[PDB]
């Protein structure tokens, strides 16, 4: 199974875009798992139609078999889960998550084509990090916007993906584009993308069907397959499918983006 | 000053500045003022201090793992009690019991219902919590809990934040109970002054102070260990508070100075005639008792230096060695210069540059050094019998001083026995030099156990290192 | 309810002795600053007063986790730490034992580990964290964990054949049963006096690393243990394809030995010649021994206990439960196993006890917490007579208050020292007749 | 008075919580913005963009830590301070937090700055106890999540009600109301203030979506600084004039999982034929 | 006389009419590799049995065919017939079974290697094998395997005590007095010496020993160690001993009596402990405990520091 992790800024797109490119992959005949690294319980909202799945937590000897719901195209929805915000340890349950999953053998006894954690925006341990060890995920992608923050949290999670690239872990597969409608968006995304020596996999718009489609519960290629945004993350599913050249991040520091930045404030002035 | 309005101490590092390394001239560590083994935490002191508070329970916000603890404090507690002749029972320490499901999803209702069992079963005076280092990565939030149970039951509440890695010495579990009973069990504005009572701030050791404070018609308040809640209630009506080891007396003794107007003396720990005499010179000066002093001063002098002249002859040339503790480890290598045993090595497992007290008339190492010479291979760590081994074989002593575990081992399988002080008041005053003799003479003769096991042992080190 | 008054066991990092009592084994600890001394001054020093050995007490390496190693992780002090060990001691094997903070955080052991394996170091990790388990936990992961990264794969025409006459033993935990050493000792003796090769994989009988590089050579598994092992039995059956023997009741006496070893012979296929000449031996021996007490236990005047209460892990908890009433005649009364086992073995544990004598049926309750084992003394009757307590330091007090006297067994022994002294088998079964009645005669004393 | 700011991630609590931090300080007021992020870019618009070093990492270099020397006086005077932490992927943030805002409690620097506001910006994965630490019951009482028209922001926002709802009945904070971000449409308006009337809360202000932001991010700065007269500044100065009076703290009431989706879904009908 | 004098006329008894003349063409020739053993009183002695397993056990081990001839280890009247086929006879006593072994030597002309100390620890275990291979030319091989074999066993159990003895909290006893029949007394008094290293207080021997030997088992008593030179006194009747343990001063640590059930309120006056090593053992059952040679010694160490640290008990 090709195995992918999805990064980025926190609600930057990282859900949707992660089930845009499920729907896209299971909509080819592919098999499909997208794993919820998130407490919060929403990764694969998308896909259950917004009803409420149990979690594999919610289960802690464990079957990890009944925390799997799957949706639509057959996606395999699978939830980590985690307390309500501000008790507990939310690292610790996806640690005790993937734990549990990987001594149930899920991954190997389902034959999937295709996994895709989707992480939560704020990696804060490492227990957030699993997915990016070594012989989990070789593939990681950073959704990121025009946004500067989007941009600083970018550059701040290929500095956290260094060190497990640099000890046998996962390498930086590019960076997926969301929310890049005008050309100053695509050009100030270019420009960092070419600044670290890395790849941006496709660009995906700011369109409203995915709105419309978030708030029926549905993903863009169920709710509007007809639609040019279910194309678009139709081929952003093929260039995952098919991309192969993963490099070790070479993120810039402070001064570095400051500068950055700075020669691109003037940009629109 | 002390910080008593949060419900969280302070480091000892943060507030003395902690030294747990070292090696040098004991003459420098005073002017100055890769591999590990393990240590101690600060739940440990935590567990035997506050698991030692008589009407009270300790509870443990840990895994089962961290409490783990209260048999080697449970013996400890059984043998201080048939020691300072009371009866003998055991301890009651209870743990929550967390397990991973707490650790993802918090574990403060299992901490509320674990001080309710401990009010239902035991009905003390004073409940303890005691933290861990898992309850502290996840922040529990517990003091939520202690303040309702608090208000509920109407009996203090304390939460004592302990985790083992907040600081690098474990010193700071004392600080923790101490800053718990401060904040909490020690009334405040009293209405009743005990003129004759002093507080002595001591471990589970022979009563030695009740009888020598006698002679000065002083009470003694024992507390913290095997004390009731009502003994460490009233701390602030005593006249003074004293102790013998300075390491676990100043946070207790000098907040209780700033804060209950508990008066506190700045005198030696009482280890040699020279310290005996200046600690109870102030001891008696505080409550007014300089004149049954000085005749209790010549008595000793007239009773115990006729039977220590037949003993420095009996220890001519011996060498001696201390390996333990910080202050109750000073006190041992001036006691053995009382004796004439030559000190030219130590090992103390950490340094406190100032104390609580904050006094400059309250070095224990400036007093070691001024009086009774210098110590050429002074050496600090955190209790590392990879380094013991190498402070051995340096300096080559005849017998070694400890009190802690973990360094006589070593040094038996090296052929140097050691003197075992768990009694803390066996070293204690002019009958403690008298007795630390007899112990020196004792062990001496017991060194043909060592000298048998090294030579039928192999050490795990290896002989590259071991050069 | 959760809470638990006087500990029955300690974390699952203290089954770091269980990798010390393989000898030229030193453990390495990934924990807290007093995570490795708590665990050694409790379930060794202060329960029989046993050592720390070659590789235990303060030889084991910690990382001692500051503020530093939480926040920021200490995955780096682990890398250093065994780096320095490397160098500094003498150790046929390293064992890591991640804290429950290495665990919380997420630090990336195999990460740092896994280097020095692929150069070849007798390196191993395991994830032991408190919250985990307690030491028995524990020491399934160390087991399991050892095996995995240090035995390896197998390959007969390479590694050397299976011999079927070679039996892995599994049995108590080491250094948490008191006796361990001499129990151990005891169960080799045994083994070897019926004819097997034995890799008793622990204590002072033990043959070091290259015992455990011959695992899977061994014949079969012995699971020595009510629950304990069966872990590992379980993963060698998978990995290697070992058969596994479970002998859940550890032979107490000479009529549980015998049994014990007929039941061994008949696995491995052994000669019924050397086994019954050795049982016939060790029968003569220890019979000659019973009648000189019987005239004591038979004829004492002033009358002997009659109800026990043994309140201890399942391994000693059932072997006392079956000693005392198909030997010694004793009334069994409160039986309370405190080692926490998973709920998946509890029924046949107690099923067991349900077949603990053709006359006698009785039944045992898991309970960690101490206050409700006191509760539950105190709630059963034990008729006129005094009752005598098998159970730890925390009975002292219970057995004074109800006349009777106690008889420390385990897990914590603090009013007992111990250095070889078995109660298992023949001459254990011996030793513990004598501890039991010098502990009861000296009720006068 | 002591404020925490949560909502979703990239939301806008950071833009928000500086622009209505400066805001304040132009008024006058002795405000402190906490940053409880390791990524350490709460406070990036109130010092130019320009690294600061946090406590997290006076901690690592460092034995006895004095708060002080951690504490940075950025735009306006704002006593903008990180907490800082490790690199995404290892260590423990929320205790670094804990450890953070322990050691300003202990320094007693809450009370000798003679402060005015003091805003905890926090992460928007509160993940743990640790960056639960500002609503717990004796270090802030007025709490507001930043949404938005987004259905996931939503969601997030009655989540984080979930979670505050803990610390409200414990003698901890209540939720103070919900701030609104990125408002353009009527719809987007509609919404939100659907989602609030159905969760018993306030909206204390709508900020649109605009590109006066963005620029003076690129530069560092905040809308206070950068555009001084714009119309998305003086919001944000209604906004703090809205925060720093408000009183009417209530206990959350946020919705189950299945009356969230049903609003969702009805809001999905107005949506098509809007 | 004593049950000593008793026991010493009856195995001359049975020496001089149930084993009669020997006749080395007519029962056999004598075997230089077979060992009579006379060391201990049998029911007065409250650990023989053991005692007599561990040592038969070592001298086995070292290569010799041993006729222990008390206890379950024996075979009764075969070894007792077997006396006159060993190549010699092994006293084990200071001075008990002297006499037997001069008859014998009388009757039939075997060598007699006295052994007054009887070995407790590896120390004296070692020695007392090496000088009865000496003493019987045996191969030294097998001996110094046995000893490295016995050795390597009991250092291991030394290396795990050796952390409480140096290392307890409350300390340990440092003085001793033992009260007992000579062989015990001296054996312990050997033992608590060389291998613990404690001070001997009071050693009384109370059997009546003859004065033709009383002097040479002081001279045993003189030199206990390369290093202290002791004493030891006869005095059989308890009120004596009594008196002069009360006169005797051992210092601020409370001693440890290794006594008997007479010295039980002895001892709790003094607030010490009381090891009951002699006669009457009546506060412990006795099964087959053994106090001497190599695992008899850790058996006596558990015994000794158990008493030691159960006054909290
Ligand atoms: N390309 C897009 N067009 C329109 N809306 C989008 C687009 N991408 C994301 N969104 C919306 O923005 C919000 C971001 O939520 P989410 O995808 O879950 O972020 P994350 O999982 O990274 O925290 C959601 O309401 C989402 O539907
Ligand atoms: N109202 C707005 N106008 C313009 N840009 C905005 C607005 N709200 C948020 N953003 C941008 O969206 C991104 C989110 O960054 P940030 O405010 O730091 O999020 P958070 O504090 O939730 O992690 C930033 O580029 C921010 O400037
Ligand atoms: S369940 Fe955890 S791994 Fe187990 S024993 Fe406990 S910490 Fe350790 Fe504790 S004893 Fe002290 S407070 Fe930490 S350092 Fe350690
Ligand atoms: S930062 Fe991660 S490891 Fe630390 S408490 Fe929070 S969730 Fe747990
Ligand atoms: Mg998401
Ligand atoms: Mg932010």
């Amino acid at each position: 199974p090709k195995q992918i992790a999805i990064y980025g800024k926190g609600g930057i797109g990282k859900s949707t875009t992660t089930s845009n490119i499920s729907a896209a992959l299971a909509e080819a005949g592919y098999k499909v798992m997208q794993f919820g690294c998130d407490p919060k319980s929403d990764s694969t909202n998308t896909l259950r139609g917004g009803d409420y799945i149990p979690s594999v937590l919610d289960l802690l000897r464990v079957d990890a078999h009944e925390a799997i719901f799957q949706g639509f195209g057959g996606i395999y929805c699978v939830e980590a889960g985690g307390p309500a915000p501000g008790v507990g340890c939310a690292g610790r349950g996806i640690i005790t998550a993937v734990e549990l999953l990987k001594q149930q053998n899920v991954f190997e006894e389902l034959d999937l084509d295709y996994v895709i954690f989707d992480v939560l925006g704020d990696v804060v341990c490492g227990g957030f990090a699993v997915p990016i060890r070594e012989g989990i995920a070789e593939h990681v992608f950073t959704v990121s916007s025009s946004d500067f923050m989007a941009i600083y949290a970018a550059n701040n999670l290929f500095k956290g993906i260094q060190k497990y690239s640099n000890a046998g872990g996962a390498l930086l597969g590019g960076v997926i584009a969301n929310s890049i409608n005008t050309d100053f968006h695509r050009d100030i995304i270019d420009d960092f993308v070419a600044r670290t020596q890395t790849q941006v996999v496709q660009y995906v718009p700011r369109s409203l069907t995915v709105t419309q489609a978030e708030l029926q519960g549905r993903t863009t290629i169920e709710a509007a397959p007809e639609s040019a945004q279910a194309e678009i993350y139709r081929t952003l599913a093929r260039s995952i499918a098919d991309h192969t050249d993963s490099k070790v991040p070479t993120p810039l520091n402070a001064q570095e983006l400051r500068d950055w930045s700075a020669s691109w404030a003037n940009q629109l002035i | 000053p002390i910080n008593l309005k949060t419900s969280v101490v302070e480091s000892r590092e943060q507030r003395l500045g902690t030294i747990i390394a070292w090696d040098g001239k004991a003459s420098d560590l005073s002017k100055e003022s890769p591999f590990s083994q393990g240590s101690v935490c600060s739940e440990q002191m935590v567990e035997c201090q506050a698991g030692n508070v008589r009407g009270a329970v300790l509870v443990q916000h840990s895994p089962i793992g961290c409490g783990a603890g209260q048999v080697i404090y449970n013996s400890i507690f059984r043998n201080g009690l048939a020691i300072r002749g009371l009866p003998v029972e055991n301890l009651h320490l209870i743990s929550t019991n967390l397990r991973e499901r707490d650790m993802v999803y918090g574990g403060l209702d299992k901490l509320e219902r674990t001080i309710r069992d401990a009010w239902e079963r035991h009905h003390p005076q004073a409940i303890f919590i005691a933290t861990s280092c898992p309850t502290a990565i996840i922040g529990d939030d517990i003091e939520s809990v202690a303040s309702q149970l608090e208000a509920e039951f109407g009996i203090p509440v304390i939460p004592l934040h302990c985790e083992g890695f907040k600081s690098k010495h474990w010193s700071t579990g004392f600080d923790a109970t101490q800053h718990g009973i401060l904040r909490q069990i020690v009334r405040k504005n009293p209405e009743r002054k005990q003129e004759d009572l002093v507080n002595v701030i001591n471990l589970w050791g022979s009563d030695v102070f009740g009888p020598m404070l006698g002679e000065l018609g002083l009470r003694v308040n024992y507390v913290v260990d095997l004390a009731t809640v009502e003994d460490l209630a009233q701390m602030s009506e005593a006249a003074a508070t004293v102790g013998f080891c300075y390491t676990l007396s100043t946070y207790m003794a000098a907040a209780l100075e700033q804060e209950f107007g508990v008066p506190e003396v700045k005198a030696p720990m009482p280890y040699g005639f020279a310290g005996t005499d200046a600690w109870l010179r102030e001891i008696a000066r505080v409550t007014h008792r300089e004149e049954q002093a000085e005749a209790y001063i010549a008595r000793e002098h007239a009773r115990v230096k006729p039977q220590l002249e037949a003993l420095r002859e009996k220890l001519k040339g011996i060498k001696g060695f201390v390996s333990t503790g910080s202050a109750y480890a000073h006190g041992m290598i001036q006691v053995l210069r009382e004796l004439g045993v030559t000190v030219d090595g130590s090992l103390v497992f950490h340094h406190d540059p100032v104390y609580d007290s904050q006094d400059p008339r309250q070095d224990s190492l400036a007093h070691l050094v001024d009086n009774y010479g210098d110590v050429g291979h002074f050496s600090v760590g955190n209790r590392q019998q990879f380094q013991f081994y190498g402070l051995l074989q340096r300096v080559k002593p005849d017998f070694i001083i400890i009190r802690h575990n973990g360094l006589a081992p070593l040094a038996s399988r090296l052929g140097i026995p050691a003197i075992p002080l768990g009694d803390e008041h066996i070293a204690v005053g002019y009958q403690g030099i008298l007795n630390l003799g007899e112990s020196i003479l004792d062990v001496l003769a017991h060194r043909k156990f060592h000298e048998d096991i090294a030579a039928h042992v192999r050490l795990p080190y290896r002989q590259d290192w071991l050069a | 309810t959760n809470s638990i008054e006087q500990v029955r066991y300690i974390c699952s990092i203290g089954a770091m002795h269980s990798a010390s009592a393989i000898p030229r084994v030193i453990p390495i600890t990934h924990c807290g600053p007093g995570c490795a001394d708590k665990q050694f001054m409790n379930v060794a020093f202060y329960n029989g007063f046993q050592g720390g050995g070659y590789g235990g007490g303060a030889v084991v390496p910690s990382t001692n986790a500051t503020e530093r190693e939480v926040v920021f992780g200490g995955a780096e002090r682990l890398d250093e730490l065994i780096g320095a060990s490397l160098q500094v001691l003498d150790a046929d094997l390293f064992v890591v034992l991640t804290g429950c903070i290495p665990d919380l955080v997420g630090d990336d052991i195999g990460s740092v580990v896994g280097p020095y394996q692929k150069r070849g170091v007798p390196i191993v990790y395991a994830e032991t964290g408190g919250f985990r388990g307690n030491n028995f936990t524990g020491h399934e992961l160390v087991t399991k964990a050892i095996i995995d990264q240090f035995v390896g794969d197998y390959d007969a025409e390479r590694d050397g054949a299976r011999e079927p006459h070679t039996v892995n033993v599994w049995s108590l935990l080491p250094y948490h049963n008191t006796f361990w050493r001499g129990d151990l000792t005891e169960i080799k003796r045994l083994l070897e006096g019926i004819g097997l090769k034995v890799n008793i994989l622990f204590g002072p009988q033990s043959a070091g690393v290259a015992e455990w590089k011959a695992i899977p050579r061994a014949g079969f598994n012995l699971v020595l243990s009510p629950w304990l092992g069966l872990d590992t039995a379980r993963h060698l059956d998978r990995k290697y394809g070992q058969p596994t023997l479970h002998r859940p009741i550890i032979p107490i006496g000479a009529k549980e030995t015998g049994a014990f070893l007929r039941e061994v012979a008949a696995f491995a296929g052994l000669d019924s010649a050397v086994v019954e000449a050795f049982i016939t031996a060790e029968e003569a021996v220890y019979y000659r021994y019973l009648e000189d007490f019987t005239d004591f236990y038979a004829e004492y005047w002033w009358g002997l206990p009659a109800k026990f209460a043994v309140i201890g892990d399942s391994a000693y908890n059932l072997a006392l439960t079956k000693f005392l009433v198909n030997q010694l005649g004793l009334i069994p009364g409160l039986q309370i196993i405190t080692d926490n086992p998973p709920e998946e073995v509890r029924e046949d544990i107690r099923a067991h006890y349900h077949a603990i004598a053709d006359d006698v049926a009785t039944d045992v309750s898991f309970e960690e917490d101490s206050y409700t084992i006191h509760q539950k003394i105190r709630a059963t009757d034990f008729g006129h007579k005094a009752p005598i307590l098998f159970g730890t330091t925390w009975e002292r007090d219970l057995a004074k208050e109800l006349k009777g006297a106690i008889v420390e067994v385990g897990f914590p022994a603090s009013y007992e020292v111990v250095l070889s002294r078995s109660y298992l088998g023949y001459r254990g079964a011996l030793t513990l007749l004598e501890k039991i009645y010098t502990t009861t005669v000296s009720a006068s004393a």
